[PDB]
């Protein structure tokens, strides 16, 4: 409650509280009811540096306060009702770093009230309601980085109200959400150095977009954010000024930009970041993105319109230096065949949801990134049913590919991963189907992760593994598939497969022993195993010598079955198990010679909806190490009871005495003392009387 | 001189005196630690709580079954190695090698297994039968010792060397017999003890445990028709049941030691060899030559009709009757009450000496007779407690005429055999007879009603023993003689 904080929220307090220790140094006093800050209470604290006084209500601030606070740094008044401001109010208090004054209902600034915190960086007068930029009458504020301004009803910007930054950096200028309709001449020039830029929500236009733009001249400005603006239509004159400036990120986000002319960003050189998510472009034309041979970033997201956009071949001919290129979210018809060309730094592209109908993908598709060393690309939601071969030729750098959330339903021959030296990660999870081949991922030796994921797959049971050349292969997930023919010769040689889900599969009647041939062994040969999973397959028995191999195996899952009982010498060679998972299952007793060496540095345990047997011969162990052990098992109270005997119905395990039971009592001991004495008693009593 | 032998006398018959009654004293509380174990296994045996807690797949019900055969059957196959196993030890070690094998089969009450009770549970019943017999010619024999005593003090040279007492040892037989049987039927109390110090408080009310009893008494259609699956209302702990169990062995070890340090010897190598001349192919047949015998033929339903009423007032009527409108918590208090009634019948029956010899006798024939009519009109409701006392004063007539009947019979058969092994083998045929009756019963279980047959047979032993009075009185002169 109180270590080196005052936690006072949402526990409503009238006054300031006079009884906590004082080595206390930040305080919290939000969502409470304080009225006042009287000084004359505040002098036992004097360490103080974090004050929080928000949501609340308090009229007017004690002016006297901060005097017996010389180390006050932080200084938060959150939806407060402080309207006018007055020039003692900080006059003789001058350690002060932070300042909210977020929600005040402020109108107006009388006389330069901030002039006497030299060591103000961050100050906010956001959601407030003044009507002009200007809080002072000289210079002033000499260390001020952040001025966040926004949410207010700044009509017009003037430098006669700026001048007073003219000894200062801003870091970030908060002008969001207003009505800035005038930019007087040299409104921006009088600060010293002008950083970020911040004008969201604020209804500019062509116009007033163009007026911005060459105000901001022979200005050092690198952030520039114009979400939410409306600018509709823009064109080479806009953004003209930009030509003088050094800026490296730009912000059109959210504006419906419906048309974009020819070299509109011709005068951005040294851009760096550029964001266009959001907008409603019609046609994307050929000269629109001139000039910008230096962006790293670009952000097509939703940028085009919804239900056709038209894209021009070379349209991203002049994105030297783009690393980050990310459509996702669009209606792009089809992949022309010099859509991509001239992308030479790229690094990352994202498709995800990008195209109307992409049905097939032939050799000739990606051709644009064949001088592309392209490392991540991610094809999601788009439609995807038939790959032809060559498809990823183009690619040969290609590390992390991903074909998830589609419909693809092929036959998987493996011609169509050709190209692909360097290919680690392919996601072909949540498809239709794919059967697989003998040389399905032959032409991919240098894979490390495969996920199959929801595709009903088969062909799988050849005679042949198909997964034999991928020695190189750790994580692998063949869940959800309703597989029921596996193989014993399907898992040699990856000894470095690490993670292994096998959920939602038919693998029931291939560990029976009642099956032709006996048993199946799939497991073998799999060393550094980490992880298991064979949950919700309706198992019923469980081989002897079946974890043979599984030394390193930490984590497994095993619920979601039909297991009643367990055979001996199962859990041996874990030697780091760590977590089991057993629920959802008929297990009825819990006993040393199944569960030994598997409760032995176990650290999460779950085993919920079973029916124990609250006998005890069968949990006796089990209830004397849930008594006192370090591994914790969530819900045990309301979820671990007995089915039978019906006295015990309904019970939980957790009040399960073992004092009752055949090893409580050492009454074999006795038994054996006493009918040992009463022997020789006899013997000896019937050996004196015949002497 | 003649003090020092007077004192010398008076001593002998007190040894004798303080000799029955720690005989008595030891196979009270041997049986009556037996009977107290017996029914807490029983009690604890019949409920899916402990049985499935404790044992679960073990087979329990199956064990029980096994020790209540071996408990019951063996007895008969006591009659083809009993005869010359007393004659082996003695009158006196049998007795020991009989309570030391009730201790035995208490000690293997501990960890409870097959292969520890199916043995305790064979030798229990092949040992039944000689300890009783072993008893009963320790009492007739020192009995007729102390008598002997007695009339070679007050008549020195009018005592005959040979067979002083000629029938006039009865008042000194009855007064030993009567404080024995009383000490034997204040042990059907004496083992209660651990069930009302321990098991009582443990079984709930019998609002549940006697519910779906739909009709009892006279129509009862078996031992416990309606009963429910448990009764106890929580599972005693393991430190309770071994204290208890651990107090039980204490009991009986103090019991056979007292039966063995405080008796003696009262055999003497003398009467060893003259038995010894008779030899041990002969032996064996004398119990089956002794058929030719005529009161025996007119005391055998005597003897089923001791064990079956011995048999009756053990379950019959405690667990017919008694678990009608009451459960578990007042049948204990009615086993203390039928042995209190018995304990008092004991010495009631200690008065009627004056009396001749077949008076109380028939006296009993006829009282628990009129209980046979109670038990066959009445029929209690269960599912009200508004009466309790009737049972009360039927278990205590019950035991009344119980303890009559024993105790005339005991006299009966003590008084008209006086030869060492006449009372021997008579005593054999009559533990026997009991021995086969206590196993007709076990084999009487759940049928329809036993009451007719009581009835019928208690009719047919006063018709026998009215028989062998009036032919005796008349002088018939048949006995068999075996030397
Ligand atoms: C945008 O970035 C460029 C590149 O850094 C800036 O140009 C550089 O401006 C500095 C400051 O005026 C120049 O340093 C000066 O160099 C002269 C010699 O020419 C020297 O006498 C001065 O003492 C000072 O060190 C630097 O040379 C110049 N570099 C280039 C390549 O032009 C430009 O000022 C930045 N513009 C904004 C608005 O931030
Ligand atoms: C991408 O795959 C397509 C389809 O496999 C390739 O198109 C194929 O190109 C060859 C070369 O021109 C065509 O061969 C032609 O065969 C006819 C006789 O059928 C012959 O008269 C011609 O002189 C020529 O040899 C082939 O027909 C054509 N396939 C189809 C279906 O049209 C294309 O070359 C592949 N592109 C790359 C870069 O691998
Ligand atoms: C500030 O930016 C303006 C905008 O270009 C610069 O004005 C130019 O100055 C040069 C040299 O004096 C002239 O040749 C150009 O014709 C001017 N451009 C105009 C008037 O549009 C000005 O030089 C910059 N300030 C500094 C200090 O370099
Ligand atoms: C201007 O925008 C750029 C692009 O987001 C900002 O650079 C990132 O800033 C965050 C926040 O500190 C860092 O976590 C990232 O690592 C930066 N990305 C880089 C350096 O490539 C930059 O901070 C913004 N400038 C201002 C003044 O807000
Ligand atoms: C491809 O893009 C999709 C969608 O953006 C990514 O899916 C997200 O993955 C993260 C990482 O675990 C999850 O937190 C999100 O919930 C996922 N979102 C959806 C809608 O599925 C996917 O990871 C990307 N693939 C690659 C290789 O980066
Ligand atoms: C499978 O992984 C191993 C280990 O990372 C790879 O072996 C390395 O290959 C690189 C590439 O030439 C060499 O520089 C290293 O010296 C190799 N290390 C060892 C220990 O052999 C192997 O190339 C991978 N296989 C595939 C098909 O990519
Ligand atoms: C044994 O007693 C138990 C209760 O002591 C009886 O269980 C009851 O059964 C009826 C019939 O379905 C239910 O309406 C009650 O709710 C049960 N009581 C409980 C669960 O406490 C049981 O029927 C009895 N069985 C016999 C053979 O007597
Ligand atoms: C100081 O705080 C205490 C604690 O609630 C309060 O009782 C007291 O009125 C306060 N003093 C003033 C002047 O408000
Ligand atoms: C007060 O806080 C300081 C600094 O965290 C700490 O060293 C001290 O132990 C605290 N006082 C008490 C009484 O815990
Ligand atoms: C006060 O507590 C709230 C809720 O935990 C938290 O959001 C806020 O940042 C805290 N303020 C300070 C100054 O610690
Ligand atoms: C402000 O901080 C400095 C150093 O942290 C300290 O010396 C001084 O006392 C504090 N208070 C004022 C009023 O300067
Ligand atoms: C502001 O900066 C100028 C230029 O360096 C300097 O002459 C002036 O003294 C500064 N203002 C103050 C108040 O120091
Ligand atoms: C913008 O393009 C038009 C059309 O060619 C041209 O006339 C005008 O000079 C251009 N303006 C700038 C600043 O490049
Ligand atoms: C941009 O250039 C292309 C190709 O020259 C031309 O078709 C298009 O009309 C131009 N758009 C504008 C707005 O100048
Ligand atoms: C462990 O058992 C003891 C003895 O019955 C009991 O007092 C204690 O509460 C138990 N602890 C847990 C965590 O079950
Ligand atoms: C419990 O038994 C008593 C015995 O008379 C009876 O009065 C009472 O009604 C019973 N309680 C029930 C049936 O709930």
């Amino acid at each position: 409650v109180s270590h080196e904080v005052a936690d006072c929220s949402h526990l409503k307090l009238t006054q300031v509280p006079d009884d906590l220790p004082t080595n206390i140094t930040v305080l919290n006093l939000t969502h409470n009811q304080l009225r006042r800050l009287p000084a004359a209470n505040f002098t036992r604290y004097s360490q103080l540096t974090s004050l929080d006084v928000g949501f609340n209500t308090i009229s007017k601030l004690e002016p006297e306060l901060c005097q017996k606070l010389p180390m006050l740094k932080v200084l938060n008044l959150q939806h407060n009702e402080l309207s006018q401001l007055s020039d003692k109010t900080f006059a003789f208090c001058t350690n002060l770093t932070e300042l909210h004054l977020m929600s005040n209902s402020i109108q107006k600034i009388k006389n330069n009230p901030f002039v006497k915190q030299k060591n103000l960086i961050t100050l906010d007068l956001s959601h407030n309601g003044l009507s002009s930029t200007k809080l002072g009458t000289q210079v002033q504020l000499e260390n001020l980085q952040e001025l966040l301004l926004s949410n207010n009803k700044i009509q017009a910007l003037k430098s006669e109200e700026l001048d007073i930054f003219a000894n200062s950096s801003l870091k970030k200028l908060e002008l969001s959400s207003n009505q800035i309709k005038e930019f007087s001449p040299g409104c921006f020039h009088a600060i010293g150095r002008l950083f970020g830029l911040f004008l969201n929500n604020v209804q500019l236009g062509p116009s007033l977009t163009e007026k911005l733009c060459l105000e901001l001249a022979n200005t050092s400005i690198r952030n520039l954010s114009l979400s939410n603006s409306q600018l509709s239509t823009t064109s080479n004159t806009t953004f003209l000024g930009l030509k003088w400036t050094n800026l490296t990120m730009l912000d059109l986000s959210y504006n419906n930009l419906n048309v974009v002319g020819n070299d509109s960003f011709a005068w951005l050189p040294q851009l760096e970041y550029f964001f266009l998510e959001y907008n409603n472009i019609q046609h994307l034309f050929s000269h629109s993105l001139h000039g910008l041979f230096n962006v790293r970033y670009l952000n097509l997201k939703r940028s085009f319109t919804k239900q056709l956009p038209k894209i021009d071949d070379f349209s991203f001919q002049w994105l030297k230096c783009l690393e980050h290129l990310n459509m996702e979210d669009n209606d792009i018809p089809g992949i022309k065949s010099n859509m991509f060309t001239g992308l030479i730094n790229l690094k990352y592209l994202s498709l995800s949801n990008s195209f109307t109908s992409l049905r097939t993908l032939t050799n000739e598709t990606f051709v644009s990134l064949a001088h592309s060393p392209l490392h991540i690309l991610n094809l999601t939601k788009n439609k995807i049913s038939k790959i032809e071969s060559d498809a990823f030729s183009w690619l040969g750098h290609l590390e992390v590919l991903d074909l998830g959330l589609n419909e693809i339903g092929q036959e998987l021959t493996g011609q169509e991963w050709r190209g692909l030296e360097n290919i680690f990660e392919i996601y072909l999870s949540y498809n239709k189907y794919l059967q697989l081949t003998r040389n399905s991922f032959a032409l991919v030796p240098s894979l490390q992760r495969l996920m199959l994921r929801r595709v009903a797959l088969k062909n799988v049971d050849s005679s042949p593994s198909p997964f034999q050349p991928l020695r190189n292969l750790t994580i692998l997930d063949l869940s959800n598939n309703n597989i029921a023919n596996i193989n014993d010769d399907m898992l040699e040689g990856l000894e470095k497969l690490e993670i292994l889900d096998l959920q939602h599969n038919n693998l029931a009647r291939l560990w029976k022993h009642a099956n032709p041939g006996g048993p199946i062994y799939f497991l073998k040969g799999l060393s550094h195993l980490h992880i298991l999973n064979l949950e919700s397959n309706g198992f019923d028995e469980i081989p002897v010598e079946v974890f043979k191999d599984l030394f390193e195996l930490k984590i497994i899952d095993l619920g979601l079955n039909n297991l009643n009982t367990l055979p001996a010498s199962v859990f041996n060679n874990q030697v780091s198990l760590k977590s089991l998972n057993l629920q959802k299952n008929l297990i009825t007793s819990v006993e040393k010679k199944v569960f030994g060496p598997a409760f032995r540095n176990l650290t999460e345990l779950d085993m919920r909806f079973n029916p124990f047997d609250c006998t005890c011969e069968s949990i006796a162990w089990f209830v004397n190490w849930i008594n006192e052990t370090h591994t914790n098992i969530p819900e045990l109270s309301s979820h671990y009871l007995c089915n039978t005997p019906p006295h015990y119905h309904g019970f939980p395990v957790r009040l399960f005495d073992t004092s009752s039971c055949k090893d409580s009592a050492p009454f074999e001991l006795f038994f054996m003392i006493n009918t040992s004495i009463l022997l020789i008693f006899i013997f000896i009593v019937l050996l004196i009387h015949f002497e | 001189e003649e003090e020092e032998e007077r004192r010398y006398y008076r001593r002998k018959r007190l040894g004798v005196l303080k000799n029955v009654l720690a005989a008595s004293a030891g196979g009270m509380l041997t049986y009556g630690v037996y009977l107290g174990l017996l029914q807490m296994q029983l009690i604890l045996h019949y409920d899916e709580t402990y049985r499935e807690v404790k044992y679960g797949n073990m087979g329990l019900p199956d064990i029980d079954s096994k020790m209540l055969m071996g408990i019951n059957v063996t007895p008969i196959a006591a009659l083809l190695y009993t005869p010359v196993l007393i004659r082996f030890f003695g009158t006196k070690w049998m007795m020991f090698l009989a309570v030391g094998i009730y201790a035995l089969f208490v000690s293997t009450n501990y960890w409870e297994r097959y292969y520890t009770l199916v043995p305790s549970a064979v030798a229990l019943g092949m040992a039944i039968v000689p300890l009783w017999a072993s008893m009963g010619n320790y009492i007739t024999r020192m009995a007729q010792k102390y008598h002997e005593y007695s009339h070679y003090k007050e008549q020195d040279g009018q005592g005959m060397k040979q067979r002083p007492p000629r029938g006039s040892h009865a008042p000194y037989l009855l007064v030993f017999q009567a404080i024995f049987y009383s000490f034997f039927h204040l042990s059907f109390a004496c083992a209660q003890l651990p069930m009302i110090y321990f098991l009582n408080h443990y079984l709930y009310d019998l609002n549940h445990t006697l519910y779906n009893v739909q009709s009892c008494g006279t129509n009862s259609h078996g031992i416990l028709s309606g009963f429910n699956k448990t009764v106890l209302r929580t599972l005693p702990r393991s430190g309770n049941l071994i204290v208890v169990e651990s107090v039980l062995m204490a009991v009986a070890f103090l019991a056979m030691l007292l039966v063995l340090g405080l008796c003696g010897a009262a055999y003497r190598p003398t009467e060893e060899i003259d038995l010894r001349s008779v030899g041990w192919g002969n032996i064996f047949q004398l119990p089956f030559k002794h058929v030719r015998d005529y009161r025996l033929r007119h005391l055998v339903p005597f003897f089923i009709y001791s064990g079956f009423e011995v048999l009756f007032a053990c379950t019959g009527i405690a667990l017919g009757y008694g678990v009608c409108s009451v459960g578990l918590e007042r049948l204990a208090y009615l086993l203390v009450a039928y042995s209190l009634g018995a304990s008092a019948a004991s010495l009631l029956g200690l008065l009627g000496l004056w009396l001749p010899r077949p008076v109380p006798l028939v006296a009993g024939a006829g009282v628990h007779l009129l209980l046979t009519f109670i038990l066959f009109f009445w029929a209690p409701v269960p599912r009200v407690l508004q009466h309790s006392w009737i049972l009360y004063v039927a278990a205590a007539l019950w035991g009344v005429g119980s303890a009559l009947n024993k105790t005339g019979l005991s006299t009966l058969l003590g008084i008209l055999y006086e030869d060492k092994e006449r009372q021997d083998f008579i005593f054999t045929i009559y533990h026997w007879w009991q021995a086969v009756a206590i196993f007709t019963v076990y084999l009487g279980s759940s049928l329809h009603m036993k009451a007719k047959l009581a009835v019928l047979l208690v009719t047919l032993v006063a018709a026998a023993v009215s028989y062998l009075r009036m032919e005796q009185k008349l002088r018939r002169g048949v006995a068999p003689r075996q030397p």
